[PDB]
């Protein structure tokens, strides 16, 4: 009744990376929306209780000046997938003197997530694959870019992406109220409206957090005091 | 290539090791051997049955001298002794490079039974299936000593192992002192293998060693004969 | 069954089953199809999106301005082959200063991918690889497989559903001989749309092509520059 | 009887026993061959039978006879690549103390190395103890002729008459029963009795090309392996 | 159960049973002849032709060692190649260290050793491949081996491997192949391949032949193609 | 095709005789049987695998035949044979006999649904736990026709049996069940 | 611990062993049984004084190969010169039962294509197409104890 | 290869690791240990095991070992084992000599040895090691100490503690009978002559069948005793005669 | 003196019976293994000698024997409990084919699917004389078989039964069978009148019976 980490299954699966898959609808809902005017990105945080510090934990974290990414998922191996990104890209910025493309960090970090083994190698990962989602956001050269990572190590470009445990109905909601003409304001209300549809406390300033980047500044992330501006006038 | 690196001697619900065990239990099955030591020297008895008369019995040996004062006989497996034996010697050789003088017995009973104790934890590997008895003569007084598969050891007077080794060791209770000489030894440890012994004894069917404050040696077939004559 | 869990372990048949599972696996991709004439080598793919609000996965990869491959399978393991290749051929050329010769490279390959199949713990490559390029000895058409078993041929086509296709080649071989790269892309487009449901076809969104030939460097054709060859064909006979 | 996995690796099962190299003994058997060994006074002959079933093999590459030294010969019985996997290493192990020691090797200590590395693979469970036999025969300075047996569970033994194979109880048998007449020995009564030996256990009555021997002797030290005519020439003398 | 799992069990009657086990994955391999002439060798293998959509001279099966040893394989692919390239590499490095072209006796029994250490240890599969090497020399003559997936070589007169192995040799027995220069034996080698694999299990097929020997001056290739069309020719009269 | 055999005898199809259903525990095979013979009108024949099992040597296949007399008495009607995985694994018989009665059994099941005029106008219904120990004589077509599978509900399957299971209760107008479904990830019916 | 119905063959075999050797004397009366594989007779029928003696029938050498193959050769109209030297090299480890087999083999190839004789190219195919046919049979010798 | 393992590492479903629990079964049985301090000197009680009528009693000890100048422990378990473990300590404390050039303290020596015996029980996958043991001494930092080790790797101070095989009844009673800060070296052999007398079912206490060593201090020099035999059987007599004595009272 | 036919389940062995059985003029016996275990000593063998006894009487009769490896398992040795009845039937049967007196009047049929399980003193050269052996249909025969059994359906002219015996490699012969009706109904759902080229193509994913997964994220 053991079988190795490696082991291909009877159809053509794999046997951990399947439950790696399916084991990331346990996590906490998170929405990104690319726009020409820039990217935003929002996610939720599920307070357990009232002694909680809503401050403490944080989802969207900074890769760089220009690139963000929001996890969902587990989140304590999350960890080493990020400073990977991070000293990735200084040391493309430290030997070619320029800023790199999102699309090629994305395909640098999606190389490690299908490297675990059990023989004939050093410790390195040794089975679990990773667990995590990641939603990356950043403006290149061509503009601005929104990328989402999976397990099995495929990353895709899309244009409206919900992951957690919410992300099915999320997906079919936002299916139907997306054009390609959109301002960053509409995509922000959406966004929350959306959030408060799925989310079962009920929604204030300090539940969820929000991020957007424009081509003009840099990575800027809402504070408690412009977030119920937005919030109020839903 | 590698090996398994995990142990194959784990601990039971009853906190008790299966695989010593087992290796006692096999030893248990080996050939009969006797040991005394009185105020003089010590004496090592065994005996050895070839299955026809094909086998040539001046070969091999049972009774194999460590250095010119310590001598080593088994009661077990027969293919596990040789490595212990070739263990001994080196061991033995690596002492008197450092200290330029004979290892003293006690030293070398500890560090093979080391060997022999080390050799049950690590992995992949089964523990050997052997039972020693080491005699030497170091300082004027004489000394006995007993290994085991586990690695644990005693100081003896007199000791019976192998085949009905309780029967052994009941007959020399009532038999051993502290006071006789090499001569009466030899003749009680002979007495005491009769007990289990064939129907009849010859003069090669049995090893006897000797060791007094003049060296150990292997006695020779035709003074074997003239101790089994005489007697019985 | 117990004959099902290692790569080491022998059936009472003489089969090994991990190596079948992982020619199993390869047949879940997308299908693609691949052709030579007298002077090109002529490739193509045909996409597939998760959700219309997703990019297109992206099939054909470039090795080298003379050799061309497509993919089948899970994408992680064909990067890690693509990118050996790039190592090799650039090796290649750094140290006798001359392109490497398909089947050099191709022998290589399967070299490579025997290895796994015989150590303890260790799971097989599943990728669906197809090659094309030119070379000295004219064009170049070759296909691997998991089970380090690489085979040489003229007319081929891979994937899921991929048999349809492989009938219409088979039926259509000798035209081949002849024609230009005009009517040879057409054959393929032909080829390639039989392997679909009688509701969707080709809309410049889901094909892309790759050719390769005597004067002309290693191209990629996708979605825009693809109308030129997508015009000229004939409905789908009901 | 067994508990556990005493049955697949080598580990004492509960009565004192291990099963994994009492199965080698039992698979020295599936060759369907058996080979004989005598010391006389001053010889030593090795003696075994061959079977050519198809015209199509080449007879002349089926011996089991190998030159393992100038002075020191060998046959084996059991599977035949471990036993040539045998013979390449006790050939190293021969030209590795000729150039250490500066002097020829004995017979002896030959057998004790070729044993203790055989013994190991019945001490760690990663291995199997390659089933496969070994009789040598040399010359050995102020000793004479030496006939040395080895087996797969490391136990080497000195012996005056041997057999190996699928009749080995028999043939010891009736080996025992001739030695206890304690007759004379010379070079032609030993190989007479080598080969009836043979051929009273099989009742064969053969032919000069179905059996090899190999002798040695105290003339010319040389190992050498008897031509057909010659061994024409014992059969016939020994039939009057 | 469960004695035949691993590659270092012996079963309780005592033999090995994944050795068997890639001895029954060879039997379904197709067909692969070779027989040895007055002055040379002469191979042949004839290939299926699974689909019409593959090229002519795809997978060959008829591989070159060296400059003047030749090989053919039969069995899993992958496994033949692997094989071959370490033969190949072997030859390569003896040439370089001694400074002439390899022996048979030699090269062969160095692979098989390579090959037989595959069947001891649990953490490696044995290999599948069932292969002959072939060979002439001005000193030696001609030259043929066998080996098989067990680790056993032998050296044969003529042989074949395959599905129909007994049924070619039964034909194989028939020629007196000791006494004619191998000029004629390509259309008996074409004949005694055509009178095998009815039709009825396949549809077509293509024919394989190699040569060497002293009308090469050494040299091992393929035949002419005019040469092979007329062995063809020949061998169709069959049908009478 | 009981209760309407005229479309089937004009196209010439002859409809397939057996089914099996296979899935973990709690997920609905044995009250689906249920729904069947409530639905039904011809016979019913329950048999559970364990029932088979006797104390004397000989007694199984007994029991087997005469349940195929019986059913072949009637006109058409179906048989039931529930915890399949009691009576026959597969035949591995080795050292001492053990486990062989138990297989003869198994064997006379086979040969009373194939073989020299099969049962006719007979359909069976077997439904198990853990098909992997099933003997591969047995899950031949012919005989098991269809190997309809239950798996476990993905969301939709969630919300519609909280609804079917809360519907007959007095509650609260204003709760959203979505919700629940979304909590329990994988789960079955009987858990909610 | 046998089932009953499997007690009274354990009366049977009490009343057997003891008409030979019981309390009054048998003459004039001899026993001959025959088994194929004598591993599990009850250690009190094999006793010396009800089964004495203990004949080992065995498969035959070459020689007796020959001779069988001579025996059960003859009724056939065989044409040609025949060298049952080359059959007897073939055939080993073969029973008794195989010879008559192969014998009647060779006739088969014979009724195919017309012929109403045999030539020695029958035998020599009715050989092998039988000596491959003892592959799937366990090759076990049993033995008393 | 991964069927013949037995995993040895991993944790089980009710929280705990069952290894160690079976070690600590299997120190249950074979021999008794204990240890008291109250002033000036600490004393440890063995009860020997190997008593057969031929033994030749060498090396001047049987279970007590000398780890330093003013160190000194017994052991209860498997004997190889604990051969082992002195050995390893042995040396651990000679290089903190060799690099400080002062005296170790004792619990510095005890911790190190436990960091080491818990090494085997999270990652290697051998067996742990089945020997609990005690430790005596002296240091400038606190005056003199007694510890406990265990197999499960933790430690701790103690005042009086016993390990054999009925150890329960014998720490009962010690916590029922003990004054803190008065029991002077007269008084604590007494105490301890009286626990064995209780837990070892053979009567009369043979003097041979026992084993007692004492630390005491002195100006400059630690002395660790462990007296003969003829100074054993007048304190069992003298217990005895007082036993009687309080008995008849009642 | 007599044939075993032995392979893999789901091949023609049975079917062979039954058409020799339609063919031949002589008296057929039809008879099963499991059906002579009887719960009385002794009331075995005394069926089998019977319908031995039976045969010899009908002149020319031939008896087929199904399912022969329920009486067929190999004798072992045992000390504390075994099985013994079925094994002394299994003596009897041995022994009125070849044995004592010579019958040569009745031919014997018996078939099974498993070899491995066999008594060797069964499998002997003058009890069981022709040992045939059943493998898996190539490719050329699923054509055949699939093309037999829809021989009487509407089927339409565009079908190409040399692809879809391509697509459908380490089927048996049943399976190939069960894809014919499995295409009749699939095509039935929808009321069409006749079948085509696409029910087929379903019906082979019917029998496949693979379990499910999306695996949509490959290529
Ligand atoms: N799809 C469903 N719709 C409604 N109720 C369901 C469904 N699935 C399960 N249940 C409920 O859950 C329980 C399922 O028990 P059931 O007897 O159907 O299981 P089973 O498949 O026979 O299980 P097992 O094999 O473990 O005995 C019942 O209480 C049933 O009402
Ligand atoms: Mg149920
Ligand atoms: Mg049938």
């Amino acid at each position: 009744y053991d079988r190795g980490v490696n082991t291909f299954s009877p159809e053509g699966r794999l046997f951990q990376v399947e439950y790696a898959i399916e084991a990331i609808k346990l996590g906490s809902t998170a929405i990104g929306i690319q726009t020409s005017e820039g990217v935003c990105l929002a996610v939720e945080k599920r307070i357990t209780s009232p002694l909680m510090e809503p401050s403490s934990i944080e989802k969207i974290v900074e890769i760089d000046a220009h690139i963000g990414c929001a996890m969902s998922g587990l989140i304590a191996d999350a960890k080493t997938l990020i400073d990977k990104a991070r000293v990735e890209t200084q040391n493309h910025w430290f030997t070619y003197n320029e800023t790199m493309t999102v699309e090629s960090v994305t395909q640098a970090v999606s190389n490690l997530a299908l490297q675990f083994g059990e023989e004939d190698a050093d410790p390195g990962a040794m089975s679990r694959p990773f667990g995590v989602a990641l939603l990356f956001g950043g403006v290149d050269e061509k503009g601005p870019q929104l990328f989402h990572m999976d397990p099995s190590g495929t990353f895709v470009q899309c244009d409206a992406r919900a992951i957690g445990s919410a992300s099915e109905g999320a997906q079919s909601s936002l299916q139907e109220v997306y054009h390609k003409s959109m301002t960053l304001k509409e995509a922000i209300k959406s966004s929350l409206i959306i959030l408060k549809q799925v989310m079962e406390e009920k929604l204030n300033a300090t539940n969820i957090e929000l991020a957007t980047v424009q081509p003009g500044q840099n990575f800027h992330m809402f504070t408690k005091e412009e977030l119920e501006e937005v919030i109020k006038d839903i | 290539e590698r090996g398994y690196s995990f142990s194959l001697t784990t601990f039971s619900p009853s906190g008790k090791l299966v695989q010593i065990e087992y290796a006692l239990a096999a030893v248990a099955g080996g050939a009969p051997s006797v040991g005394i030591k009185a105020a003089n020297g010590v004496v090592l008895a065994t005996e050895k049955k070839q299955k026809s008369i094909l086998y040539d019995e001046r070969s091999v040996h049972k009774v194999e001298p460590i250095t010119k004062h310590i001598g080593l006989v088994y009661s077990g497996m027969g293919p596990d002794y040789r490595v212990l034996v070739h263990r001994a010697r080196k061991l033995a050789q690596q002492y008197y490079l450092v200290y330029q003088e004979p290892i003293p017995t006690a030293q070398l009973v500890q560090r093979v039974a080391s060997v022999m104790q080390e050799y049950t934890q690590s992995g992949g590997v089964r523990p050997f299936g052997v039972s020693l008895l080491i005699c030497g003569w170091n300082e004027g007084r004489p000394y006995l000593f007993q290994s085991d598969p586990s690695g644990a050891y005693f100081a003896w007077k007199a000791t019976a192992m192998g085949k009905n080794y309780v029967n052994g060791k009941t007959f020399l209770e009532k038999r051993y002192n502290e006071d006789l000489e090499l001569e009466d030894a030899i003749h009680t440890a002979i007495l005491t293998l009769k007990e289990s012994f064939e129907g009849q004894m010859t003069e090669d069917n049995i090893e006897v060693g000797i060791c007094n404050e003049a060296g150990f040696r292997r006695l020779t077939p035709t003074e074997v004969k003239d101790y089994l004559a005489a007697i019985a | 069954n117990q004959y099902d869990n290692d790569v080491t372990v022998w059936s009472p048949q003489g089969r090994i089953h991990q190596i079948e599972y992982a020619m199993e696996a390869v047949k879940q991709g997308s299908a693609t199809v691949g052709l030579k004439s007298k002077t090109h080598a002529v490739l193509v793919a045909l996409k597939r999106a998760q959700s219309e609000l997703a990019a297109h996965q992206k099939k054909i990869l470039h090795v080298d301005n003379h050799i061309g491959i497509s993919i089948a399978g899970l994408t992680a393991d064909a990067r890690l082959l693509c990118n050996f290749m790039r190592q090799e051929c650039l090796d290649s050329r750094f140290v006798f200063d001359r392109p490497l010769p398909v089947s050099r490279l191709v022998s290589l390959i399967g070299s490579k991918t025997q290895i796994p199949t015989q150590r303890y713990g260790r799971r097989p490559y599943g990728v669906g690889l197809l090659i094309a390029g030119y070379d000295d000895m004219g064009p170049h058409i070759f296909q691997t497989c998991p089970s380090a078993n690489y085979f040489d041929c003229r007319a081929m086509s891979i994937g899921a559903r991929s048999q349809s296709a492989r009938t219409y080649l088979e039926r259509h071989m000798s035209e081949f001989m002849e024609c230009n790269l005009n009517e040879l892309v057409k054959h393929g487009l032909r080829a390639l749309r039989e392997t679909l449901p009688a509701e969707q076809d080709l809309t410049t969104k889901n094909v892309s092509i790759g050719i390769v030939g005597k004067d002309l460097e290693f191209t990629i054709y996708d979605d825009d520059d693809v109308s030129p060859f997508l015009e000229g064909l004939e409905e789908r006979p009901q | 009887s067994s508990a556990g996995f005493d049955r697949h690796i080598t580990i004492f099962s509960p009565e004192g026993r291990l099963y994994q190299v009492e199965y080698a003994f039992k698979a020295i058997n599936q060759g369907g061959l058996t080979s004989v060994a005598v010391r006389g006074k001053d010889c030593a002959v090795i003696v075994t039978q061959k079977k050519v079933p198809d015209k199509l093999l080449d007879s002349s590459t089926v011996t089991h006879l190998f030159k393992i030294t100038e002075n020191i010969g060998c046959v084996m019985t059991g599977m035949t690549a471990d036993s040539r996997s045998q013979v390449q290493r006790a050939r190293y192990e021969a030209a590795n103390w000729k150039y250490k020691y500066g002097y020829e090797i004995p017979v002896d200590m030959l057998c004790k190395r070729i044993a203790d590395i055989s013994q190991v693979y019945t001490q760690n469970a990663e291995m199997r103890p390659l089933g496969c036999c070994m009789i040598l025969i040399g010359i050995d300075e102020e000793q004479g002729p030496q006939v040395y047996k080895c087996d797969p569970a490391g136990y080497y033994c000195g012996f005056k008459a041997t057999a190996a194979g699928v009749k080995q109880t028999e043939s010891t048998s009736f080996l025992e029963k001739k030695v206890k007449k304690k007759f004379d020995w010379t070079f032609e009564q030993t190989v007479e009795t080598a080969i009836t030996c043979l051929s009273t256990v099989l009742s064969i009555d053969f032919k000069p090309s179905e059996i090899e021997v190999g002798v040695v002797t105290v003339e010319n030290p040389k190992f050498r392996i008897l031509t057909e005519a010659e061994i024409d020439a014992h059969l016939v003398a020994l039939a009057e | 159960t469960g004695y035949d799992l691993s590659a270092s069990t012996f079963s309780p009657d005592g033999r090995v049973f994944q050795v068997e086990y890639a001895m029954k994955a060879v039997e379904n391999s197709s067909t692969a002849i070779g027989i040895r002439c007055k002055d040379g060798v002469v191979f042949g293998v004839e290939k299926l032709v699974l689909s019409k959509l593959y090229e002519e001279g795809s997978n060959k099966r008829l591989f070159n060692v060296d400059r003047h040893v030749g090989m053919a394989v039969a069995g899993l692919l992958a496994d033949a190649r692997s094989l071959a390239d370490i033969a190949r590499e072997e030859a390569s490095n003896f040439r370089s260290n001694f400074g002439y072209n390899i022996p048979l006796k030699h090269l062969a029994d160095r692979v098989a050793m390579y090959v037989h250490a595959y069947t001891l240890y649990s953490a490696v599969r044995p290999f599948g491949c069932s292969f002959m090497l072939g060979s002439y020399s001005v000193n030696d003559g001609a030259q043929l081996y066998m080996i098989d997936p067990s680790g056993v070589s032998y050296g044969y007169w003529g042989c074949a491997i395959g599905k129909a192995r007994q049924a070619a040799k039964t034909e194989i027995e028939k020629l007196q192949m000791k006494e004619m220069t191998c000029r004629d034996i390509v259309k008996e080698v074409a004949k005694i391949i055509y009178i095998v694999h009815d039709e009825v299990k396949d549809k077509a097929f293509e024919l394989e032949l190699s040569w060497v020997g002293e009308l090469t001056n050494g040299r091992h290739e393929i035949v002419p193609k005019d040469i092979r069309e007329e062995a063809e020719k020949y061998a169709k009269e069959s049908l009478k | 095709p009981l209760l309407h055999p005229e479309r089937f005898v004009n196209l010439g199809i002859e409809p397939p005789k057996g089914v099996l259903l296979f899935g973990p525990p709690g997920t609905g095979k044995t009250l689906c049987a249920r729904a069947v013979a409530n639905r039904t009108d011809a016979c019913f024949i329950r048999v559970i695998g364990s029932e088979l099992v006797q104390k004397y040597v000989g007694e199984g296949a007994r029991m087997v035949r005469e349940l195929f007399e019986m059913a072949r008495t009637k006109k058409a009607c179906l048989i039931f044979f529930d915890e399949i995985d009691a009576i026959g694994g597969a035949r591995f018989d080795d050292g001492a006999g053990g486990d062989n009665e138990v297989q003869r059994t198994m064997l006379e099941l086979i040969n009373q649904l194939d073989g020299f005029d099969p049962r006719g106008n007979i359909k069976v219904l077997m439904a198990t736990n853990r098909p992997d120990t099933l003997d591969p004589a047995l899950m031949r077509p012919g005989r098991l026709d269809r190997k309809i599978e239950f798996s476990l509900p993905d969301l939709e399957g969630r919300t519609h049996i909280f609804k079917i299971h809360a519907r007959s209760m007095s509650v609260e107008r204003d709760i959203r069940f979505e919700l629940l479904a979304r909590l329990c990830p994988n789960s079955t019916g009987a858990e909610i | 611990e046998g089932t009953s119905a499997d007690r009274e063959i354990q009366r049977t075999l009490m009343e057997l062993l003891n008409q030979m050797d019981g309390f009054d004397t048998l003459h004039r009366v001899k026993m001959i049984m025959a088994t194929n594989r004598p591993d599990t007779l009850d250690p009190a029928l094999l006793r010396p004084g009800r089964l004495d003696r203990k004949i080992h029938i065995d498969l035959p050498n070459e020689q007796a190969r020959l001779d069988i193959l001579k025996i059960h050769a003859g009724p056939i109209t065989k044409h040609g010169e025949i060298d049952y030297e080359a059959i007897v090299k073939l055939s080993d480890g073969f029973n008794g039962a195989d010879l008559r087999n192969v014998c009647t083999e060779a006739g088969m190839f014979a009724i195919r294509a017309d012929h109403d004789f045999v030539v020695q190219e029958d035998f020599m195919k009715a050989v092998r197409k039988v000596a491959d046919s003892k592959k799937l049979e366990s090759k076990l010798d049993y033995k008393p104890v | 290869s991964r069927r013949y393992d037995s995993r040895t590492t991993i944790f089980s479903p009710e929280g705990r690791l069952y290894q160690v629990e079976y070690a600590m079964e299997a120190i249950g049985h074979a021999g008794t240990c204990l240890g008291i301090l109250a002033n000036d000197g600490v004393l440890l009680a063995a009860e020997r095991r190997n008593i057969h009528k031929l033994l030749d009693e060498v090396f001047f000890s049987e279970k007590i070992y000398k780890l330093n100048e003013d160190m000194a422990c017994s052991v209860a378990g498997i004997t190889s084992d604990a051969n082992v473990l002195t050995n390893e300590l042995r040396l651990i404390a000679q290089r903190y000599l060799l690099q400080y050039q002062e005296p170790i303290p004792c619990e510095q020596l005890v911790t190190a040895l436990c960091d080491i015996k818990q090494a085997y029980t999270q990652f290697g996958g051998k067996r742990p090691f089945g020997v609990s043991l005690l430790y005596i001494g002296w240091d400038k930092h606190y005056g003199f100490q007694l510890y406990q080790s265990d197999p499960s790797g933790n430690y701790g101070g103690w005042k009086a503690t016993c390990i054999g095989n009925n150890s329960a009844a014998a720490v009962s009673m010690l916590k029922q009978d003990y004054k803190e800060g008065e029991m002077t070296l007269k008084s604590a052999l007494a105490l301890a002559i009286k626990v064995l007398n209780k837990t070892m079912d053979v009567s009369k206490l043979s003097a041979e069948k026992v084993e007692i060593a004492t630390l005491t201090r002195e100006n400059g020099k630690t002395v660790i005793r462990v007296l003969k035999q003829k100074e054993v059987e007048q304190l069992i007599k003298k217990h005895e005669e007082e036993e009687a004595k309080a008995e008849r009272e009642k | 003196k007599g044939v075993l036919m032995y392979g893999p389940p789901g091949t023609g062995k049975t079917l062979l019976a039954r058409a020799c059985a339609a063919q031949t003029k002589a008296t057929f016996l039809k008879l099963a293994g499991p059906q002579l275990v009887q719960m009385f000593i002794g009331d075995g063998a005394k069926l089998v000698r019977d319908a031995f006894a039976l045969a010899k009487e009908k002149a020319p009769s031939i008896i087929f024997i199904d399912e022969l490896d329920a009486i067929g398992t190999k004798r072992f040795d045992s000390e504390k409990a075994g099985d013994r009845e079925v094994q002394r039937t299994m003596l009897e049967l041995l022994n009125q084919l070849d044995g004592f007196q010579p019958n040569t009047q009745v031919k014997v049929i018996a078939a099974t699917n498993r070899v491995d399980i066999l008594d060797p003193a069964l499998l002997r050269s003058g009890r069981l004389d022709r040992k045939i052996e059943f493998p898996m249909p190539n490719e050329e025969a699923r054509a055949r078989i699939m093309q037999i059994h829809s021989r009487k359906m509407n089927v339409s002219p565009d079908v190409n039964y040399e692809e879809l015996a391509r697509c459908t490699d380490d089927f048996n012969g049943a399976q190939c069978k069960a894809v014919c009706v499995e295409a009749g109904m699939i095509a039935l759902r929808r009321g069409a009148t006749e079948l085509t080229h696409e029910d087929y193509m379903e019906g082979i994913l019917e029998v496949q019976a693979k379990k499910k997964a999306n695996l949509q994220y490959y290529a």
